[PDB]
């Protein structure tokens, strides 16, 4: 779904691939529907002689992707509403959602199995399904999510930093512009910039935080993290500010470089949010009609240089120098479509 | 004194009907405001009803719910207790449904002769049985071939009804027709009538055969008569027959189970009949032989008229012979109060047999005790409560063991036993409330009183004397009545009996689910629930009073109808010859009650709605330190939630209700239908002056029904004229 | 397929039934695809063991209904062309099909 | 000898729990570990037989 | 081997292995093995279980 989504926003797409894709898409939907419970839930196995019990992360996951899926291929709305309802039956005012995750293999997700990290996923998935903030399930989830931020905000020891990243996009997506920037300022300070490329990570080789859970998912935490925060930056209700998107462009430089040789990323839940975050950036940046984009860079002392960025040029690093000792330069962009100006 | 809050609402809330829901704000910590809010699963559909709650009072409130385009939609209902100190709230899924009206059609006759005009009238009411001025989109007459022959589109009922007329063709299709009314929802209410050429009969053929007869029999009494008006019999050469069909194996070119039978012959006596006894030995009535039909042939003398009458073909030879059954036994017992249970003996024609020994068996407390049937074949008894949970109680009698050769093989004639399995309730603080059961048809318009037993051994805790007991009665899938009672206790007060009154009014439909429950400061609820069968009654009491008894081809006959002070009443009078021909489609109180949807609500709407998970403490402990540690599984212990579920209403609450396991002028003419009409009753009754019919060779049977905005509808007792 | 087709032409149809239908429709397609041979054919036994040889009427039947089905839901054109091609391999000028 | 583990199968608490054996240290086990047997009256062995 | 020998079947086997032993010669160990097992399920009161 997210590859089909990303390929469409970039503009690089083909009908011989769209058709080859939809086949693997419509089939997988119907094959997935084969493991649905009578109550609207879904289980790792299926419904093996009626004995199987539901896993609250896979249902929520199914729903987040059946929300997305529904845009290209048609999905029966009953399956989402059936799931949504079952998710509400597993919803306690305090502690928002219940962890009923009975599975064999956990490389499937990045959640720390915590009620905070689980609810933090169900709340995005629920918001991502177009649902109002006045909804009773989101009302009892958002309240839990504010209590989860103020408790995780008490110090450095506050469920570490994974939880912290999901709380950003959830808030942004919900509309607390104020609480969004409140969590975003303390994450931006806790970030790790590099050669013009910022990111987020757990403690490199832990040493201090010791007590293993099954196996190490750290290479998948760092991928998922950044891309979750990129969405929070892009997700402003009026429109993201120039200050939001220019900081978002730096996050993009890291994730795009940090890519799996063959294609994709380390785990699966980190491949999904990377593509969703890239495509959502790609929607904000790219333009379809305004092919022209004129740029002009001058200096106080008779310097002049200008370029034409467009569909035939974007794929090219247009560079220029002329070194005048005391710099007093003016960057002037015109037309439509974005341009990234890196000065070294 | 730990506070508590509680709100009860039906799990199926009818859209566009006033649906009651009650509130109990139990403890006086402060002034609080309760508020239920119903809202959609997807979409921005939202409601709120503020409920004015008082401390330790069961205040109630009703509300009509908004329409949904989907026939049945599931929605979120969350109750919220807002208070300076405490703020509690809880959610569950409820199902809304647009439960359509109950409608019916009365026809002037059951059968028609061609060219004769059909007259019918259609009527519509609500679950509360009172005229409902509905808009019916369609009504149409379907012929036997299936072609819609006539129709009346989009119309509204004025007095909760409308009369119609369709003239039949001179050359119609001989067979069965049917008028059908498709409601706005689609719900097709069908009603038939036959059309054929016939010569009406002047006389009935009264056939008398034992309604049910024992398998072990030598012979049996049987008789056949023939009358018409004022009981004047007619003489004739009768030719009766009595046969049986062993196994309805569908002919095989040698009669459809036409198995051996002795036919008979004789003449009817004036001022009487023909009587006869017949030896059953010839029929054998054993070895896969099932039932019997009894044809007649009163070939009326002084005419060439052979009117048969295949009467009483329901004369049964049942497989059962010696039986017993329960009458008044609790399904809910407790380890701290020896339970009680009554049994009755019955055999053949439900004959109760006194002074015969029985053999009770109890695989639990080992109550293997005999007794003898008192007058009216009956035995009441009680047993000691000291064992595990599920208690199986069987009762064997006379000869349980016998040698009928093999079980299945060629013939079985079992003698049915009676058995029951009662389960115990989970006692929180060893305290419980039992409800004395009185299962038997309760008569309407006559008050009943139910006995309630109470055990509060250290169930007080707070030790305050005043303790409120509440009760609710439900019917038709909604709460109808509410009340309370204030038992004033000691600090420890386990022994005592007290009863609560209950008027059998008739707003309680056939089901009458009654609960009772206490509200302890320990944060516990103790109660009981029971079902009472209520007799099927109408509120508008009406009676047809035909005044000039008998008469002769006269004029002006006073036909009166007492009813509600202001009511529209549909009258119907017809020759008891066309009624003799094909009996008119049953239209009684019992006919109307069956027409009602949601006769009873037991259990939540299970196929649509499901939910049983809000605290998995089941798997927290993988095992518990028994003298040898053992792992958990599941349970069948009865509790309080189960009683509210059995009631069909869910509860938002704070106190402990569910068990913590939450994881798994010398001239003759004019006879067919005498009077098809309607009238309006004045403040009392109304007298209709019907001019008498002249070809009055037979009795005129006539009935009616009424509709009133206050007292619902009514039905008259078919009064005749000889 | 043909009931969904008939209900639509009569004009008597409901969305609560169209949805209930498509579920039994999309499932049966994918379940039927499970008995397809490598050469595009379809046999009552199916793949199982890898020694089955295509049922000439069953393939043709599948194709006639995958032509119809293709209107209401979405059946991959490759399956029909795959079948069509195998039907032509068992096509003799004289006596048309065997 | 006298099997008291198979005697009970049903058991109360908040939910019913079906029987299954235990791996603990009983007095009998110490006397067995010692290599001596005991004839006695009092409670020395775990019930699981 | 998910079983526990039934007291009657063992006793029966032994009664007939006592008889059998007269015509066809039998291994005495099987009888003594059984006899011993029968004594393990012997209660003073109520003799055999
Ligand atoms: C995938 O690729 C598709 C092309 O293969 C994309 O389709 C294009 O979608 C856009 C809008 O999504 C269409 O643009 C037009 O927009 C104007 C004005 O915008 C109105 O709608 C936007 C929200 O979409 C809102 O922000 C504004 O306030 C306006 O109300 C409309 O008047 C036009 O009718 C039209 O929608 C393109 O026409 C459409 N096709 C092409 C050929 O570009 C699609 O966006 C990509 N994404 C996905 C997820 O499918
Ligand atoms: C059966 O299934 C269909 C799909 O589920 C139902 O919907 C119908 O869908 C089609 C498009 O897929 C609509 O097509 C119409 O096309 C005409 C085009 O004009 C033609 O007809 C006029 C005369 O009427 C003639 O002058 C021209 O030369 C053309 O040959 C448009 O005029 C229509 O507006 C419409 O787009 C169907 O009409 C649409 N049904 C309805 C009732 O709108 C369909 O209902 C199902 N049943 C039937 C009986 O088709
Ligand atoms: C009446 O209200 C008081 C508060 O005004 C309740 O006090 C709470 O009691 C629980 C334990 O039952 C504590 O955990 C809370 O911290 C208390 N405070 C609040 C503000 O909730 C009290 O339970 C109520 N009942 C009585 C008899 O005092
Ligand atoms: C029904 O139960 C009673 C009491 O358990 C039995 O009564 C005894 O009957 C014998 C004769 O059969 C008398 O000698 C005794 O005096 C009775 N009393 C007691 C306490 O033993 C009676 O036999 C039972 N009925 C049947 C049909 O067996
Ligand atoms: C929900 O929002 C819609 C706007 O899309 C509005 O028309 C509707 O009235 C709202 N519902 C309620 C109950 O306020
Ligand atoms: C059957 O007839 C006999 C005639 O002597 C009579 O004694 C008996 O009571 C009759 N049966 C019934 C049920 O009256
Ligand atoms: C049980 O109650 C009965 C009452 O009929 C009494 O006869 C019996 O002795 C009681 N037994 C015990 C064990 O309490």
């Amino acid at each position: 779904i997210y590859v089909l989504d990303y390929l469409n926003e970039t503009q690089q797409l083909t009908p011989e691939i769209k058709s080859k894709a939809i086949g693997y898409l419509n089939t997988g939907y119907q094959r997935q529907l084969n493991y649905k419970h009578y109550d609207g839930s879904y289980s790792t196995f299926g419904e093996r002689y009626g004995r199987n019990q539901g896993n609250t992360w896979l249902t929520a996951f199914v729903l987040k992707t059946f929300a997305q899926a529904r845009a290209y291929i048609f999905i029966d709305e009953a399956h989402i509403t059936q799931a949504l309802i079952w998710l509400s039956q597993r919803q306690k005012d305090n502690g928002c959602f219940r962890s009923s995750g009975s599975l064999l293999n956990n490389a499937i997700k990045g959640g720390v199995e915590d009620e905070v990290t689980l609810s933090a996923y169900i709340t995005i998935a629920l918001l991502e399904i177009p649902l109002t903030v006045t909804h009773p399930v989101v009302r009892n989830a958002l309240f839990c999510l504010e209590s989860a931020w103020k408790t995780a905000q008490e110090g450095d020891h506050g469920s570490h930093v994974y939880t912290k990243a999901l709380l950003a996009y959830a808030f942004a997506l919900a509309g607390n512009q104020d609480k969004r920037k409140e969590v975003l300022k303390s994450l931006n300070e806790e970030a790790v910039k590099k050669d013009n490329s910022v990111h987020w990570e757990r403690p490199q080789k832990p040493k201090a935080p010791v007590g293993h859970f099954y196996e190490p998912q750290a290479p998948s935490a760092e991928v998922e993290m950044t891309s979750y925060v990129l969405l929070a930056y892009l997700t402003a209700q009026p429109a993201p500010t120039s200050e939001d998107l220019t900081s978002a462009t730096n996050i993009v430089k890291w994730i795009t470089k940090q890519q799996n040789a063959q294609g994709g990323f380390s785990s699966t839940q980190d491949t999904v949010v990377a593509l969703h975050a890239l495509s959502k950036y790609g929607a904000a940046t790219f333009t379809r009609t305004g092919k022209a984009a004129q740029v002009t860079i001058q200096s106080s002392g008779t310097f002049s240089s200008k370029f034409q960025v467009d569909n035939n040029n974007r794929l090219l690093l247009q560079q220029v120098s002329l070194p005048e000792l005391p710099g007093e330069y003016s960057m002037k962009v015109t037309g439509e479509g974005c341009v990234y100006l890196q000065t070294s | 004194g730990k506070p508590q809050y509680m709100v009860l609402v039906p799990s199926l809330l009818h859209t566009e009907t006033t649906e009651k829901g009650c509130v109990l704000l139990s403890y006086l910590n402060e002034t609080v405001t309760v508020s239920a809010s119903l809202e959609s699963v997807r979409g921005n559909r939202s409601l709120f009803t503020d409920l004015e709650a008082e401390n330790d009072v069961l205040h109630c409130v009703a509300f009509a719910v908004p329409k949904s385009s989907s026939n049945e939609e599931v929605m979120f209902l969350t109750v919220q207790v807002k208070g300076p100190t405490q703020e509690f709230k809880k959610r569950t899924t409820v199902m809304v449904k647009n439960e359509d009206s109950l409608v019916f059609v009365q026809t002037d006759k059951s059968i028609y002769k061609p060219g004769q005009t059909v007259k019918f009238r259609v009527v519509s009411m609500d679950e509360n049985f009172h005229p409902l001025n509905e808009l019916i989109p369609l009504v149409y007459i379907q012929d036997p071939k299936g072609n819609r022959i006539a129709q009346w589109q989009s119309f509204q009922l004025e007095g909760g009804l409308k009369q119609f007329s369709f003239p039949l063709s001179s050359e119609p299709f001989q067979g069965s027709y049917k008028v059908v009314v498709q409601k706005k929802s689609g719900g097709r209410t069908e009603h038939p009538f036959t059309v054929e050429e016939f010569v009406l009969p002047k006389f009935e053929v009264q056939v008398t055969v034992p309604k049910i007869i024992t398998i072990l029999e030598e012979e049996m009494n049987v008789s056949v008569c023939g009358l018409y008006t004022y009981g004047k019999p007619v003489p004739g050469h009768v030719t009766v027959s009595i046969c049986r069909k062993y196994s309805d194996a569908s002919d095989c070119h040698g009669e459809d189970s036409q198995a051996f039978c002795e036919k008979f012959s004789g003449q009817l006596n004036s001022h009487g009949c023909f009587y006869q006894q017949v030896k059953t030995k010839v029929f054998q009535l054993k070895r896969k032989e099932y039932e019997m039909k009894l044809h007649t042939e009163a070939q009326i003398q002084e005419e060439g008229t052979v009117v048969e009458l295949t009467g009483r073909q329901s004369s049964e030879i049942t497989r059962t012979i010696t039986k017993l059954s329960f009458v008044k036994v609790d399904s809910h017992f407790r380890q701290g109060i020896p339970f009680f249970g009554q049994v009755r003996l019955v055999d053949g024609k439900g004959v109760p047999i006194p002074n015969k020994v029985i053999f009770i068996r109890g695989n639990e407390a080992n109550y293997y005790s005999n007794a003898t049937t008192d007058e009216h074949g009956l035995v009441q008894f009680s047993i000691n409560t000291t064992n595990v949970m599920g208690t199986s109680l069987t009762v064997r009698v006379n000869y349980k063991d016998r040698s009928p050769c093999y079980g299945y093989q060629w013939v079985s004639e079992e003698h049915e036993e009676a058995h029951h399995t009662a389960y115990l309730v989970f006692s929180p603080s060893k305290s419980f409330v039992h409800l004395e059961p009185m299962s038997h048809e309760l008569p309407c318009g006559h008050t009943q009183t139910v006995q309630a037993h109470y055990i509060l051994n250290g169930g007080t805790l707070l030790g305050l004397k005043k303790l409120s007991f509440y009760y609710l009665i439900m019917a038709k899938g909604g709460i109808v009545r509410t009340g309370t009672h204030g038992l004033l206790v000691k600090q420890e007060d386990m022994k005592g009996h007290f009863s609560i009154s209950i008027p059998v009014k008739s707003d309680i439909a056939p089901v009458a689910r009654l609960l009772i429950y206490a509200v302890l400061p320990t944060g516990d609820v103790i109660g009981d629930s029971a079902k009472y069968d209520v007799e099927n009654c109408l509120a508008n009491k009406v009676d047809l009073s035909f005044s000039p008894s008998q008469s002769l081809p006269a004029s002006h006959a006073h036909l009166r109808v007492t009813a509600a002070p202001q009511s529209v009443c549909a009258l119907r009078a017809v020759d008891q010859s066309v009624l003799l021909m094909k009996p008119d489609a049953e239209l009684s109180a019992s006919s109307v009650y069956n027409l009602l949807p949601e006769k009873d609500l037991t259990g939540f709407p299970g196929p649509l709605n499901d939910q049983d998970n809000e605290d998995c403490i089941n798997r927290h402990n993988v095992y518990i330190n028994g003298i040898t540690y053992t792992p958990v599984s599941s349970t069948n212990e009865k509790d309080m939630y189960s009683f509210l579920e059995d009631m069909g209403l869910k509860a938002f609450t704070n106190s402990k209700i569910r068990k913590p396991k939450m994881c798994p002028t010398v001239r003759k003419y004019f006879p067919e239908t005498w009077i098809w009409d309607l009238v309006v009753v004045n403040s009392a009754g109304v007298a209709e002056v019907g001019v008498t019919v002249p070809d009055t060779i037979t009795e005129w049977k006539a009935g009616a029904f009424c509709l009133s905005e206050d007292a619902g509808l009514g039905i008259s007792s078919t009064a005749s004229l000889r």
